[PDB]
């Protein structure tokens, strides 16, 4: 269909093969390739067990990457719900950029001390109003221990190249980002990812269908959107000429 | 929307939204254990003004 | 010529060429489009400014 | 955080919010009566400030 | 008298199960690594004209007959006997389904030092057991590298 | 013993199709790891 939709594929392929483990990679990428899948349909594909598929499963539900559906035909169903899944990505990057800028902008502020004894850090100011008589070193309040400074002045430059590199990595998902902001996105449904059923097997326990239910109004999350050839030919006619005659 | 009929039972809430729209009269109650985490929802989505008619 | 409907139920199993006929419609339209002369050209028209 | 069955769920977050209903009140409509070791039931905090003693 | 004792010991050809025949002469196939003739077989079950056995042995798939000589091929589970081959295949596949080392190990037998050092290109999805790595059911490498981010950059996002 | 018990398994499925290896073992009285390797080499 739209190539904004392979590129988010490929940015979730991209995104857990960057951060997630080869388990979560191979789970993500067959119900991609494939849709909406039953569990059996799972462990007969992988040859796993629910053991193994129960972290897996709860860290996919964890970023709301992945909504589960499940029908009575009870028969469970796996489905990317893209927009909440896009806004999670969206929300985790924003805030671990905020967290390492911010750990960027503390870094190279002064680092600070700490009385070993107790193991407790103290700030800048907390060394300035625990000086001693001399205004030289900085003494304990509880151990009256003369007061170490912290080491992260050096860390500054560390964590900003981490910083750097970090978003290095990461460019191609912002850059994916900012195309499906120039895109516009529509909500996967069940029955969306059942209009593109992609069967792996034809032994399949599970009816990929949607039933509808009648006089119910149940409401729950995760689910709103608000020559010699010549004579065989004249003797072919021969026998056509005798056999219209008889008729 | 319709509401269920909140069932007090035990140390839970249980509902049951007969809501009367089948093609015929639904009879149909949603027996549904309403979750922490719903009511919990729903009651950060009530106004401020609704909370003082409410005496909060 | 009727507008499709969720109410309709339809046939699930002609139903399940919608998206065939989806792509079908989306290759004829790729055929379809063609270059247009600047004589009579609304694109260019509206690109005037 | 684990393998989650959907069947063991409901009944730990209800021992959950039964064991902190309990340590709030013990005094509750006879269903439980969560005592402890020994058979002297758990004092919760009601029983801590009800009357005749209790606190007040 | 060890050869004297096996000559004693040896069953006639003539055994209970005409099944019992062939699987032996299956078992005679396959430790031969070569196609072999009509004549091997001629040589170890002693009877020369075409029975319902060999004819069975002719509709056996994995029992090969050759036109031009008689020579009789095992056919294994996979024709791939490069890495180059094993990626086509990788490439041409229809659903997720992994394949074990075993039926790869027949036909190519060092298909698993292959399958190593491709998981150390990074071109495959291999499967390895938690008490060694290994190698189970693979797929095809459809992204990049798995070793991608850094490991201390991970646990920091594991701690995100 | 292994060709006598494989001719020998091969009637004793023709007996019975369903048969069970509690029924193969009393069928047998042989080395149970011995007898579990022939039988998965040709049948269930």
């Amino acid at each position: 269909d739209r190539p904004i939709d392979d590129i988010v594929k490929n940015l979730l392929k991209f995104v857990v093969r960057g951060f997630y483990g080869g388990s979560f990679v191979l789970v993500l990428d067959a119900i991609l390739f494939h849709s909406v899948l039953a569990e059996d349909d799972l462990k007969q594909l992988l040859s796993i067990n629910k053991t193994e598929l129960g972290p897996l499963i709860a860290r996919l539900r964890s970023d709301r990457l992945i909504s589960i559906h499940k029908q009575r035909e009870e028969r469970v169903y796996y489905y990317v719900k893209y927009p909440h899944a896009i806004d999670a990505i969206k929300w985790k990057v924003h805030q671990v950029v905020q967290r390492l800028k911010d750990d960027l902008d503390k870094n190279s502020e002064p680092n600070g001390y700490m009385c070993p004894i107790c193991l407790t850090k103290y700030t800048q100011l907390e060394a300035v109003q625990l000086l001693n008589f001399d205004r030289t070193e900085f003494l304990c309040s509880l151990c009256d221990e003369p007061l170490v400074e912290d080491d992260s002045g050096k860390k500054n430059k560390e964590k900003q190249d981490k910083l750097n590199r970090l978003m290095d990595q990461i460019q191609p998902i912002i850059d994916s980002l900012k195309k499906i902001d120039d895109s516009r996105i529509e909500e996967n449904t069940f029955e969306i990812a059942l209009a593109r059923l992609i069967p792996p097997q034809n032994q399949s326990h599970a009816a990929y269908t949607y039933n509808p239910k009648k006089g119910s109004t149940m409401f729950r999350p995760g689910d709103s959107a608000p020559e010699e050839r010549e004579n065989e030919k004249t003797l072919n006619d021969y026998y056509a000429a005798l056999a219209k005659k008889q008729a | 929307n319709t509401q269920p009929t909140i069932r007090k039972d035990g140390l839970k809430l249980v509902g049951s939204w007969k809501k009367d729209r089948a093609t015929g009269d639904a009879d149909e109650p949603e027996l549904r254990v309403l979750s922490t985490e719903e009511i919990l929802n729903i009651f950060k989505h009530i106004s401020v003004k609704d909370f003082t008619s409410l005496g909060f | 010529g009727e507008k499709i409907m969720q109410n309709d139920r339809g046939d699930v199993i002609i139903d399940r060429y919608l998206t065939l006929d989806q792509e079908f419609d989306r290759k004829d339209d790729d055929m379809l489009l063609h270059p247009v002369k600047k004589i009579i050209d609304l694109d260019g028209n509206i690109q005037d400014d | 955080h684990n393998g989650a069955p959907h069947h063991a769920i409901e009944e730990a977050e209800s021992l959950l919010q039964f064991h902190v209903a309990t340590y709030m009140d013990n005094d509750i409509a006879g269903q439980p009566q969560a005592l402890q070791k020994s058979g002297r039931p758990v004092k919760s905090i009601r029983a801590r400030l009800k009357g005749k003693e209790g606190r007040i | 008298i060890a050869a004297a004792a096996l000559q004693a010991n040896q069953t006639d050809i003539s055994k209970s199960h005409d099944s019992s025949k062939l699987l032996w002469a299956t078992e005679y196939i396959q430790k031969k690594g070569k196609p072999v003739l009509v004549n091997e077989l001629l040589d170890y079950l002693s009877m020369k004209k075409d029975d319902k056995v060999i004819e069975l042995l002719k509709k056996l798939d994995r029992i090969e007959f050759d036109p031009k000589k008689g020579t009789f091929k095992y056919l294994s589970t996979y024709d791939v006997h490069s890495p180059s081959e094993l990626l086509k295949l990788l490439r041409s596949q229809v659903t997720f389904k992994g394949i074990s080392c075993k039926d790869l190990k027949d036909g190519w037998p060092q298909c698993d030092e292959t399958i190593n050092q491709l998981e150390e290109d990074s071109k495959i999805l291999v499967l390895r057991t938690k008490k060694d790595k290994t190698p189970r059911y693979v797929w095809y490498n459809s992204g990049g590298n798995l070793k991608c981010i850094d490991e201390e950059f991970v646990k920091m996002w594991e701690n995100v | 013993p292994k060709k006598e018990i494989l001719d020998y398994l091969f009637k004793l499925f023709d007996e019975y199709d369903y048969w069970s290896l509690k029924g193969l073992k009393e069928r047998t009285r042989q080395p149970e790891a011995h007898l579990k390797e022939c039988l998965d080499k040709v049948a269930t």
